């Protein structure tokens, strides 16, 4: 890790690339009246994209190299190892997840808050991990580089809740959960109207497939070794809404010669 | 006549705007048999946006004809044996006309070559990737530049116009769509709906590169496929080309034939289960009050049944095609061109040495297609065909003479087009002479004479509205309605009916220009004769005697030398019941022979028709071939746009079929979307690996709290054992220097099942890869497939060492004394991949002693030390998230 004179840091890794990573609170103050052309010209002579992090001793914060705006925290403590998600959509602001407090913190375009508190949060390429708050009330969160999202939820009573416009927005909803059983009555609740979705089954994952759009939802143990637990969450839909159970949807499953591989619509299994 | 648009005008201006924002169609020129060399091209509006051209007579020097001079391009046919394609001359720098238009393009090529310096030569050539079999080619469209990726259909307008003084290769690619229980036409709007060419020189090679490229990736996907159904692959591979003329099922693809034919097997026994039901479900729809109960359940089965011909249909099509093409490629690279492409059909030859075609069929191919040109001259026969003579031709020769004469090729082109329209003239006097003046008897007599069902087929739908209308038809009609009465019996008799019935009644609508170009495509597909089996020449005694022999269900054509009655057999339920079908009347059906032959005798010898159908022998008596059509076979035929004729031959419209194919599509593309999404296969990983990282912590702390424990004590993964059926005991070392082991009663399964879960990935990374010297070297290179997935097991095993870091950091910032796992998983995973610990059984005073040691630090093995491994195993990792996924990894790497 190296720091220049003029207060920019960089890492060099084993083969000699050096990397651009921040600059220190010197390059900050020095640069401060044209702060952000001096980013943007700094993101110039380096080739760098992504974030830059403006650090600090009390107050620290994000310079996305992809935009204009500098998101700052203020004085909330360093050393959390403090991590940034991604920029928001839909609504204003960026989102920021501290591993140390377990919370969500929304950085405002002129504050910051805390959202919740999180057990987890983290974003791997285009798809973002979460994980169930101390509240359990689970709904996924609008980000820019992103374009899929992975549910696991452990707390009393905990639901799955999706948005109209967050299921028109993700590609891909995942849904995972662990052996330990967090409630029987675990709901999955869709603001999509069920006519238009389309069952059908990977070797193993079990998959609600939206046809109006290429929206998909994964039940990533329904069939194959978890399967005997039979313990699997119940799904309600907008319509009838009528609960249904991933039990009465694999027996529908298994109820044609569709048991070889098969496909169908909801309002006949729902119906049936 | 349909009347025309003044738009030709803005067409005419601007031609390449008109053409991406108007759907300009084709397909009057394909229902149009031998179009001139040179003629009056117009518009016609249809709908939206939408236009149709047809050829037409009228002068463009009437404006109001909305017309211009244009040259027109045959159809070439859709049999993969053809050797004559369509082609025609025009001129460099032409001044007579500045368009060239030809049938709508499904599963055929354009091509244009340079033949002198002032001349190009413009070739509609029926085959697949037909560019390559030519040669000076400088412009052409090959199916592959108009197919929807992922799929067997295709269809585009391809034509001409000279512009700023060159000509362009000018295509239009299109689609039908469904809107509303209705189809139309659109412009494609997934990809830009034209592209251009002006005359190039590469084509060749550029063509044949990609189409290498291709045919390799095909073979890939055909290989997967059977390994999926377990088929050995073994020994398939291209046979040499040594000698003969084109065949089907020739020695050099014969084991790409054979396994595509058993794959096809493979799934059609296995769907045939659900056709069973499906039909006893429409047996029972037919025969109950509450249709709407189980209709749902016709539609899921629809559903199910298409999702498998969406999935391997395509594959195996593809396979057929890419496997001819090779052929007649090598057939070129050994015999030349002029072995694959032939200026005449006069040199006759085919599949066999002969094929004993009826006189009427073999006319009708000849009037349903254009093979060769049709100079002008045959033009001027057709325009004046009343007041020239033609040698050895009267007017009392049967139709049946003058079509032989005419298929003798020896007249001019004049007389040609003058016998031909004489022959036309001809033979619909008869037709309304001998049938439609009298349908009215034929249902009494078939009435009387016993039978027990029956329906009328209109009169009035025709394939084509020029030449002879009335015996064109016959051929692919008893094509179809022989799979309808085998598949679906009198349902699918009523079905299709039913869509002839329609299709006559609203002659232009969508559906019935599909089917009218559906049926059309049955007249000499080769598929068909592969479908097929001339037995002899039978009285009509015998015929009756054999259907009475017959055991299961079987079916006939007749094939009269002017025509094609067909009969048959179905004996499954209700008895045996005998059909009969007249495309000139209609079908019935009859309970008993001795009723049959009652009636087919009266009909066909009684009132003479079997003179009128020009039958073989006395007039007494009348001799027939039959055909014993494999219903089998027969029915999976491609017509194009990837239906089957039993696709149109269903009990639903249409567009309920082609919408099914749209939304099941959708899901399949929205599947692929995550089957193969690394990404997503990759982070779900890493969130397992990290779901059991807290699973593996939260049984440590827990069995670190029934019994007394801290910090120093560190659980050895690598000792975990059944003590005896049923109950658990784990082995702790104090992580100091010091030899205190303690084992602990355990009772919990998560000590070997992570144990289990994390030798899976350790196997990978000792499989992938070495350590040398402290670093880790991908086995042969970066360049291989390995890292692919060796670097994804090593993101995973990276991300669970720091999350037990960043869980330990967790815990000493809000509390004390964390176990610190993260120092026993990486002992465990180091001394696992330098296999000093290893599967089976290990003496637990050596793996003590091992883990011992390492945990002194010192080197144990490979020159290295358990901290080396876990940087070494953080820097190939964080140098392979380039492969993973490109870099720029936000939220990871640059911390």
């Amino acid at each position: 890790r190296l720091t220049t004179v003029k207060g920019e840091i960089l890492l060099r890794t084993h083969d000699g690339k050096l990397q651009l990573v921040a600059v220190d609170k010197d390059w900050q103050q020095d640069n401060l009246v044209r702060l952000s052309q001096a980013l943007a010209e700094v993101a110039g002579q380096w080739r760098v994209k992504g974030v830059l992090t403006l650090q600090g001793d009390d107050t620290q914060g994000w310079f996305d190299v992809g935009s204009g705006q500098v998101f700052s925290i203020g004085g909330i403590p360093a050393t959390d190892n403090l991590r940034f998600i991604g920029i928001a959509v839909g609504k204003k602001g960026a989102y920021v997840y501290n591993p140390t407090d377990q919370m969500l913190y929304q950085v405002k375009e002129s504050g910051a808050q805390k959202l919740n508190h999180y057990a987890d949060v983290e974003r791997i390429g285009s798809s973002l991990l979460l994980q169930d708050g101390g509240k359990g009330d689970l709904s996924p969160m609008l980000i820019a580089g992103v374009d899929s999202v992975v549910l696991h939820g452990g707390a009393g009573s905990d639901t799955y809740r999706l948005s109209q416009t967050m299921w028109s927005y993700y590609r891909t909803v995942v849904i995972d959960n662990d052996d330990p059983n967090q409630v029987l009555d675990r709901l999955i609740i869709l603001a999509v109207d069920a006519e238009k979705i389309f069952v059908s089954r990977h070797e193993d994952d079990l998959m609600l497939t939206d046809s109006v759009n290429g929206t998909v939802l994964v039940i990533r143990k329904v069939f194959g070794s978890q399967a005997v637990t039979h313990r699997h969450l119940q799904i309600d839909l907008e319509g009838s809404s009528s609960v249904i159970s991933v039990d009465h949807l694999v027996k529908g499953f298994t109820r044609l010669g569709t048991a070889n591989i098969g496909l169908f619509e909801l309002p006949w299994a729902i119906e049936l | 006549p349909r009347q025309g648009s003044a738009d030709i005008h803005q067409f005419v201006t601007d031609p390449v705007l008109f053409a991406k924002t108007h759907t300009v169609s084709a397909e009057a020129l394909v229902r149009s048999g031998r179009l001139p060399a040179e003629g009056s091209a117009q518009l016609v509006k249809v709908g939206s946006g939408l236009y149709e051209l047809e050829y037409t007579e009228q002068s463009a020097n009437d404006i109001s004809s909305s017309s211009i001079p244009a040259y027109f391009l045959g159809y070439n046919g859709p049999n993969q044996a053809n050797a004559v394609p369509a082609y025609v001359d025009i001129p460099k720098r032409t001044i007579a006309g500045n368009f060239l238009f030809t049938g709508t393009l499904s599963g055929g090529s354009l091509v244009v070559t340079s033949l002198d310096a002032n001349t190009f030569r413009v070739y509609h050539d029926g085959r697949v990737n037909s560019s390559l079999l030519y040669d000076n080619v400088v412009m052409a469209v090959d199916y592959k530049d108009y197919q929807i990726a992922g799929t067997a259909e295709g269809l585009a307008a391809a034509y001409m116009q000279y512009v700023n003084h060159e000509w362009q290769l000018v295509l239009q690619r299109q689609e039908y769509q469904r809107d509303g229980q209705m189809l139309r036409l659109r412009l494609r709007d997934d990809e830009e709906p034209l592209s251009i060419q002006v005359a190039d020189s590469q084509v060749v090679e550029r063509n044949q590169a990609q189409f290498v490229a291709y045919r390799e990736q095909i073979h890939q996907q055909l290989k997967k496929v059977a390994t999926q159904f377990e088929v050995s692959i073994s020994g398939v591979s291209d046979g040499v080309y040594t000698e003969g003329e084109f065949s089907p099922d020739h020695p050099a693809i014969a084991a790409w034939a054979k396994l595509c034919a058993e794959v096809y097997d493979r799934i059609n026994a296995d769907t045939k289960q659900l056709v069973d039901k499906r039909n006893k479900l429409y047996e029972n729809r037919r025969n109950t009050i509450r249709r709407d109960l189980i209709n749902q359940q016709i539609k899921q089965l629809n559903i199910t049944l298409e999702y498998y011909k969406a999935q391997y249909d395509t594959v195996l099509r593809e396979a057929g095609f890419v496997e001819q093409s090779w052929l007649w490629q090598q057939i070129k690279a050994k015999n030349g061109s002029a072995a694959v492409v032939r200026i005449d059909d006069t040199a006759i030859q085919g599949g066999g040495k002969q094929r004993t075609d009826s006189v009427g069929e073999r006319y009708a191919i000849s009037e349903a297609y254009q093979r060769g040109a049709r100079g002008t001259g045959f033009s001027d026969g057709l325009r004046n065909f009343r007041e020239i003579e033609i040698p050895g031709v009267d007017d009392k020769m049967s139709a049946l003479e003058m079509k032989r004469l005419f298929l003798e090729g020896k007249l001019t082109s004049e007389q040609q087009g003058a016998l031909s329209g004489r022959i036309t003239e001809t033979s619909r006097a008869e037709y309304i002479d001998k049938v439609l003046r009298q349908t009215a008897v034929f249902s009494e007599d078939f009435h009387d004479a016993g039978s027990v069902f029956d329906r009328l087929v209109p009169q009035d739908f025709y394939l084509s509205l020029v030449g002879d209308r009335s015996g064109g038809r016959c051929y692919p009609l008893v094509r179809a309605m022989t799979v309808a009465l085998a598949s679906g019996g009198e349902a699918g008799i009523n079905s299709l009916v039913q869509k002839l019935f329609f299709a006559s009644a609203d002659p232009q609508a969508g559906s019935s220009t599909l089917l009218r170009n559906s049926l059309i495509k049955l007249h000499s597909n080769v598929e068909a004769v592969q479908a097929s089996t001339e037995l002899g020449q039978f009285g009509l005694s015998e015929v009756v005697s054999r259907l009475a022999a017959t055991t299961g269900t079987s079916m006939f054509a007749l094939n009269t030398q002017n025509h094609s009655m067909m009969v048959g057999s179905t004996v499954t339920t209700e008895g045996r019941r005998y059909y009969f079908y007249d495309p000139n009347v209609g079908i019935f059906a009859f309970d008993n022979t001795k009723s049959l032959s009652r009636a087919m005798e009266q009909h066909l010898v009684g009132r003479r028709l079997a003179v009128h159908y020009g039958s073989f022998g006395s007039k007494s008596a009348p001799a027939f071939n039959l055909i014993e059509i494999d219903t089998g076979k027969m029915a999976e035929v491609p017509v194009g746009n990837g239906l089957n004729v039993a696709d149109l031959t269903r009990f639903e419209e249409l567009s309920s079929v082609i919408g099914q194919r749209r939304q099941v599509e959708q899901v399949m593309s929205a599947q692929e979307r995550i089957t193969e999404d690394l990404q997503l296969s990759t982070a779900l990983q890493a969130f397992d690996a990290e779901q059991w990282g807290a699973r593996f912590e939260a049984a440590s702390t827990r069995l670190a709290q029934e019994h007394q424990l801290d910090s120093r004590w560190l659980p050895i993964i690598a000792t975990t054992e059944e003590q005896g059926e049923g109950r658990y005991r784990v082995q702790f070392i104090n992580r100091d220097q010091p030899e205190q082991t303690r084992w602990l009663d355990t009772d919990d399964s998560t000590f070997v099942e992570f144990r289990r879960f994390v030798d899976e990935h350790m196997s990978v990374l000792n499989e992938h890869f070495t350590l040398e010297s402290g670093r880790m070297r991908p086995r042969g290179g970066v360049g291989e497939a390995a890292p692919v997935d060796g670097l994804n097991a090593g993101f995973a095993v990276q991300a669970l060492i720091q999350w037990f870091s960043d869980k330990n950091r967790h815990d000493a910032a809000n509390g004390m004394a964390s176990p610190d796992l993260a120092t026993a998983l990486k002992v465990h995973s180091y001394l696992n991949f330098v296999q000093m610990v290893h599967g089976g059984v290990q003496d637990v005073i050596k793996v003590t002693a091992l883990v011992r040691t390492a945990l002194r630090g010192e080197v144990v093995a490979a020159q290295t030390s358990f901290k080396e491994f876990a940087l070494s195993l953080g820097h190939t990792v964080n140098e392979g998230v380039g492969v993973l996924f490109g870099g720029a990894m936000i939220g990871l790497d640059a911390y």
